[PDB]
């Protein structure tokens, strides 16, 4: 029960109620989704209907976000408003009704479609192949819901059973009173929740390296590299991340997006290469892989990538800094290897 | 007349056991001079559906029973037709008459009253 | 399809006094209807005939 | 909470707040309601060099970073830094706006940007259906006016571009009465004016822009007919307000009355909105949202929607319109309050991000318009003192039995005709 | 043009036009398939409808099927018309019309419809699996269209260039006096066409071993391994197969099905095991692998599997016999590996 | 939808007389049927009237 | 009348050099004085579409001529409409008045030629 904060003389406070429950502990597949799909339907006290309404009167709006390790509930308003965000959330938290006919009527249907944007863009079924290849059973649980296993309203509830707990959540308020926000926490539902345990393990999540998934895909080519990071040697990827989508790169205008995933225990590289025809997804990708193998740096980005990893404000409550300042020099390892789209006219593990 | 205001009225009348005990005979006696348990009905399958709430009612109700009392209204409409009663081993039993979709119902009627309530909502400042 | 279905004239017949989906367990007072228009007709028929003859 | 702004040769604006970064740009007041139907698009190309991989990677090495955008009434370049270094990035404006503005405009570097912007313009013609019809509303209302060109430019106007062009632009526009620059993030106001006055030379000094012919709504429409796509997308609207119109708030919160939706998100169903009754019986809609544009001339007040249901389009105008006619004869208390408390904390979202990139613009354009920004709290005071007698005032004079602009692409059959949706803007009465 | 036969005295013949020009050869994904579904539609002499018309008035079917290697063109008729039924397919081979209509009105419906069949049986995605990651690119290579890579008209013409040649068929009549065959093929359309080239190639093709993929499906759970075979140790994983699909073999009720394809120039082995929860695929799988890798045999079925392999008759013209009277022992090496199904809930390859 | 489209009888009007769809270019040679059920709308009622008076 | 009849009749004089120099030139001053170019239509746009044939046909009509059609109709219902003909610069020059739906239409009429006479095929031993 971590309840931060931070004041400001603003006029828009934003409470956040994090919550390890994303798809890297999900004991059938997609429950996770279903239950970030199913928070701000009804409580036992409060019809959907009714929040929705009363928070529109006083100025204020709901939200609730799926990570991969993550599932936060986050609520933006007007600042004096604080007392009733807090009790709506706690409400939440505590006591939704899961209802069957709230599952079938407006929880199986938004949750389709959320599979269905994510089915069309090629990036997405790369990244979730990358995940799912590198950490075979972990963080490579499926983030959506796809009907491959069933769930019913049950498996929704006990799920929720392991994961709504006092230790495995944390209050998070910006542009809040911490004075008051403490106060209003300890005064709530929030405290008098069943605080079970924390599955935030310390070990580091093992992966297995050289893999490679091939999908056939109507639409655009997209080839993509995913490399495990260690717990320490993740700044110095970052700064890879950064080089490589910035002016300084050569090779910058070859990709299509290159980021590293940052979590509680080391992280994932991604690196993608995106375009509508296979030849120019086989080369952009085979140049790559061929000049990271001869790689380089000299910290050209040192300060920029500082700058680019400040810039994300939201993070604070934020890792390791001066890890930047440190290494400077990257080669190239072993990976892991995805082909979406023109399969047939795509680059094998091999030929990188 | 709205099922919330039926039961408003049948709960009053069963609790207090004046009224519990006058009424409850005259209301045994009214279902068995009906008739609709002969044709193997349910009461709540005598319930007028063409309207919102009966559908929102019906649509909501599980499998098992949904079948079931398209089983019981088929059959019913089959005897009628023969002018005939059933069997007398077939007709419903008062155990079996339970208010099945009333649960369902009710619910329905509290969302829309609370709907038209939120539309209608006042402000004072 | 059918002519009884897709001709412009036949299809109203069709669809109110051919496949017209009754309940199965209307009884005869359900026939009055139907003894309506026939009154209806012989009202006129007799009438028009009678006019023919009438100041 | 601060607004800083003083005049030295240059006009200085500044609003700081202990975050992280610091911005610091130029927002020059001439944008694509500057340019000619034939030269249209020089502004967005001037963005795109400005972001070339060449001046781009001279910024990267400092550890800064590049950003730019164009818009109708304005132009805006602007680097972030880490916010002791708000000194190099002066250094990068200014070897950039007086040194590199005759060594940015290189031939192999012109060449593979406007090969890049077209590329770019292109892709946005063939995929982005919303903001592509939202551009052609502007193009037919206001059409044969400064505000009827659009932002990207067009296709033909930009391949038969020139570096003269981008050279005779950048010599009447990227003057110094027509430029104000903008410091946000977390520096002071003499923290930044000193490192300004430190340098002299005017560079230009004494040079006006050139002068031009008003701006005026156009009741009319532009149908882009595709059958392929598999959608309808369309954009509606009435000559709204302009900044610093005394109704310029009245506007933004009757948008607010009927706001945006969703039909995929549950709780975007749920909002207080009367409209939602009517669409979602037979979903009529995939989504819409109200919009209340102002510039500095004129403005646009209407909605856009996209739709699956192409036989039911004539539904959609129907309902969405007879709610509108309601803001002149029986928009209830409760909706204007509704609209108050939602239009702040969208309000607020907007002026207060933690970015300051987005907190310069907005800074920007303001002050290039009426010399000031309006402090967020100043705006609540006016939102908050808005009556049903004001909406239905501002109604009767913008909505009521007055001329609509259209756009539409995609399945758009079923749009009925203009004179029918332009009925509907009112009501008979006895 | 090897032109095969044999008589009888019976009332029913069926001419056939083998032709390698299967999904191995193919320079664009599925365009095989869609050439022999182009296969007895309209000719520039005779339109399909007259076709269809006039060998039913004689008393005759024609029917084109797709392998990963042939595309047959076979005809079943009376035995007294065999002229028409050689100028027939002699006139397919040499003057299919190709009109674009065609194409969109009857040829890319059929093959939809074929695509639409094999997506919901899971044991053929499974099987289409496996030869893509044992042969990587030439029996590996898509059996049906699917629309990943364009496929115009022209390059189904041009497929049919390279593939309907005289030097890259066999002609082959069952219930055929070989006299008037040969007679009627030499006096045809079948003489005059170009001869270009086979690629029967006699090199082994490339196969990688310990492979493995991963497709989620909605339905039966399916897992799967396939091994390659030698162009002379084939005939023993053939006795294997029926092994397996046997009574002597006690793991026969824990497997769906067992099979060699064999080629020209090798074989492919597949075994699958499908059910519907992935509780009881995993374990029936996960004993075939320890139970065949401390392995055995003792010819048991070394006259059955001969009984077996000799009842197919449309075989003859088959190839090596006397292989079964030779080798009896069986190990388990290297193989490759397929989960279908309940992803989350089925074997990896480490565990097996 | 539209109460003039959901109604039995108002979707009778609508569909003949309000949203019917017409070829943009129809002339005015395309006005006499109207012109056709006016007349006989003409004949129709002054005939009644008349019969009031006639033997 | 076919255009299978029309194009017979139409090749016969069109061969025949004794007919051919005889009519084609009544026949280009029957089409010029006819009017469609100077609303902007080729031949083939006006040939009547509500029957199978012509649906056959049009449905085997090119992407690009498709599009062609639907402008070229379009435009001359707006400009009939409006009462005027096209600028002359905007008329139909006689190089592109050509027959190109006439090929589709000839080959679906003989396709429906030969069900016809398939269908109704006899048989003699
Ligand atoms: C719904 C239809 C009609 C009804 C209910 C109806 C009813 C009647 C009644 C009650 C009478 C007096 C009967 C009597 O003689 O005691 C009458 C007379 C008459 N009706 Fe009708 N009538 C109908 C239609 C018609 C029509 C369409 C005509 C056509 C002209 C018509 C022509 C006459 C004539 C000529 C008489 C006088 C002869 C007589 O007294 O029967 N009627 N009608
Ligand atoms: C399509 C409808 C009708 C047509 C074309 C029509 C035509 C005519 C004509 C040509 C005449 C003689 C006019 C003359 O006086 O020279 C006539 C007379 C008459 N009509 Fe009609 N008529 C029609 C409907 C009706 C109807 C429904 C009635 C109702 C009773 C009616 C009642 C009479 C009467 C009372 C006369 C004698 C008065 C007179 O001469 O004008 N008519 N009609
Ligand atoms: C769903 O429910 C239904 C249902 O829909 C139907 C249709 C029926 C069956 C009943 C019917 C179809 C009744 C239909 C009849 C009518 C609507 C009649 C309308 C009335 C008329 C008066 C007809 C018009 C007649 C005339 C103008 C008379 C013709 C005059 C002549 C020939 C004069 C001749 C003389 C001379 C000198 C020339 C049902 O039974 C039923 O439920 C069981
Ligand atoms: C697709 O094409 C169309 C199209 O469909 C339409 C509808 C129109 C518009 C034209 C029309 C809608 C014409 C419609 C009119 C009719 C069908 C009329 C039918 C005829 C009648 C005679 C009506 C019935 C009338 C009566 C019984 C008379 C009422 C008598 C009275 C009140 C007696 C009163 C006296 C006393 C004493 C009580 C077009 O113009 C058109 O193309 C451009």
């Amino acid at each position: 029960l971590t309840v931060s904060a931070r004041d400001a003389p603003t006029k828009i406070s934003t409470l956040a109620v994090k919550v390890h429950g994303g798809s890297r502990y999900a004991t059938k597949d997609g429950v996770a989704h279903l239950l970030n799909r199913f928070n701000f339907q009804n409580t036992n006290t409060r019809s959907a209907l009714k929040l929705v309404r009363e928070s529109e009167l006083l100025g204020g709006t709901f939200k609730s976000t799926l990570d991969r390790e993550y599932i936060t509930l986050k609520a933006t308003f007007l600042k004096d408003d604080l007392p009733y965000y807090v009790n709506a959330l706690a409400d939440v938290l505590y006591k939704t009704a899961f209802k069957p006919h709230e599952l079938t009527e407006s929880v199986l249907p938004a949750a389709r479609y959320d599979y269905a944007v994510a089915e069309q863009c090629p990036v997405k079924s790369a990244e979730d192949q990358l995940y799912a290849i590198t950490f075979r059973k972990g963080l490579g649980n499926p983030l959506l819901y796809d009907g491959v296993e069933r769930v019913s309203l049950q498996d929704i509830k006990d799920f929720a059973d392991k994961v709504y707990t006092k230790e495995n959540l944390e209050v998070s308020g910006e542009n809040v009173v911490e004075a008051d926000l403490k106060r209003f926490v300890d005064e709530s539902l929030l405290s008098t929740l069943p605080a079970g345990k924390s599955l935030v393990s310390k070990s580091e999540p093992k992966f297995f390296l050289g893999e490679e998934n091939r999908v056939r895909f109507i639409g655009d080519s997209v080839a993509a590299i995913g490399i495990p990071v260690n717990k320490a040697s993740l700044a110095q990827y970052e700064v890879l991340a950064n080089y490589l989508t910035s002016a300084l790169s050569e090779l910058s205008g070859l990709i299509s997006s290159a980021k590293l995933d940052k979590f509680t225990d080391g992280g994932l590289f991604t690196l993608f290469v995106r375009d509508q025809d296979s030849a120019v997804v086989s080369s952009n990708i085979k140049k790559i892989v061929a000049d990271l193998k001869k790689g380089k740096d000299l910290s050209p980005a040192i300060n920029y990538t500082k700058l680019k990893n400040a810039v994300q404000n939201e993070s604070v409550s934020s890792p390791i800094e001066l890890n930047f300042d440190a290494v400077k020099d990257f080669k190239l390892g072993k990976f892991n290897y995805v082909a979406v789209g023109d399969v047939s006219n795509l680059p094998y593990l091999d030929e990188l | 007349q709205s099922f919330t205001s039926i039961a408003r009225i049948g709960d009053y009348i069963l609790k207090s056991p004046v009224l519990s005990k006058l009424c409850v005979p005259v209301a045994n006696q009214f279902i068995n001079l009906a008739g609709y348990k002969k044709l193997g009905l349910k009461f709540d399958d005598l319930i007028a559906e063409e309207n919102p709430i009966m559908q929102t009612a019906l649509r909501r109700l599980p499998e098992d029973e949904s079948y079931a009392r398209a089983y019981r209204i088929i059959r019913a409409h089959q005897t009628e037709l023969t002018h005939h009663l059933l069997p007398r081993n077939e007709w419903i039993k008062a155990q079996e008459d339970v208010p099945y979709l009333l649960p369902y119902i009710l619910e329905a009627e509290a969302a829309a009253k609370e709907k038209d309530e939120l539309d209608n909502i006042e402000v004072s400042k | 399809m059918a002519f009884r279905k897709s001709n412009v004239y036949l299809s109203l017949v069709n669809s109110y006094i051919i496949d017209s989906p009754q309940p199965s367990s209307i009884n005869y007072w359900w026939n009055m209807g139907s003894l309506l228009g026939l009154c209806l007709v012989i009202q006129i028929v007799t009438g028009i005939f009678m006019a023919m003859h009438y100041s | 909470a601060e607004v800083t702004q003083l005049s030295n040769g240059i006009v200085v604006a500044t609003e700081h707040n202990p975050a992280h970064t610091a911005s610091v740009g130029v927002v020059f007041g001439s944008g694509a309601a500057n340019e000619n139907p034939y030269n249209n698009g020089v502004s967005n190309l001037w963005k795109n060099i400005f972001l070339s991989k060449e001046n781009s990677a001279v910024a990267a090495k400092e550890g800064l970073a590049l950003s730019s955008n164009i818009s109708r009434d304005f132009q805006s370049y602007i680097v972030s830094s880490l916010p002791g270094s708000t000194d190099k990035s002066l250094d990068f404006l200014n070897q950039s706006f007086i040194q590199q503005k005759a060594n940015l405009l290189s031939s192999s570097n012109f060449e593979a940007t406007k090969k890049s912007v077209l590329k770019q313009v292109q892709d946005f013609e063939d995929n982005d259906h919303p903001n592509r019809v939202l551009e052609h509303l502007h193009s037919t209302a206001f059409q044969n006016t400064p505000l009827s060109l659009p932002t990207r430019g067009t296709l033909e106007s930009l391949e038969n571009l020139v570096v003269a062009d981008l050279e005779s632009f950048a010599n009447n526009h990227f003057l110094n009465s027509n430029a104000v620059v903008v410091g946000t993030g977390n520096i002071k106001h003499e923290d930044l004016v000193n490192s300004i006055e430190s340098k002299n030379l005017s560079l230009q000094t004494g040079t006006k822009p050139v002068l031009k012919k008003k701006a005026a709504f156009l009741g009319s429409e532009v149908r882009l007919r595709d059958d392929t796509l598999p959608k309808a997308w369309i954009s509606l609207a009435v000559e709204g307000e302009p900044v610093n119109s005394p109704n310029y708030f009245v506007a933004k919160l009757a948008a607010q009355i009927f706001g945006s939706y969703n039909a995929f998100e549950p709780a975007s169903r749920l909002q207080g909105i009367k409209l939602l009754d009517n669409i979602q019986e037979y979903q009529l809609c995939d989504n819409f949202n109200h919009f209340s544009l102002s510039y500095k001339d004129s403005g646009l007040w209407g909605f856009s929607t996209a739709t699956r249901n192409v036989t039911m389009i004539d539904d959609l105008i129907h309902f969405t319109l007879k709610q509108w006619n309601r803001l002149t004869i029986s928009v209830t208390d409760t909706e204007v309050e509704r609209a108050k408390s939602l239009l702040k904390l969208q309000l607020g979202q907007l002026y207060e991000s933690g970015n300051p990139v987005n907190d310069a613009n907005l800074l920007g354009a303001e002050v290039l318009i009426k010399g000031s920004k309006l402090s967020l709290g100043e705006a609540f005071k006016k939102i908050d003192a808005i009556t049903v007698k004001d909406v239905k005032a501002w109604a009767g004079k913008r909505l009521w039995d007055q001329d609509i602009a259209i756009a539409g692409t995609g399945q758009i059959e079923g749009l009925l005709d203009y004179m029918r949706i332009r009925s509907d803007m009112s009501m008979m009465r006895w």
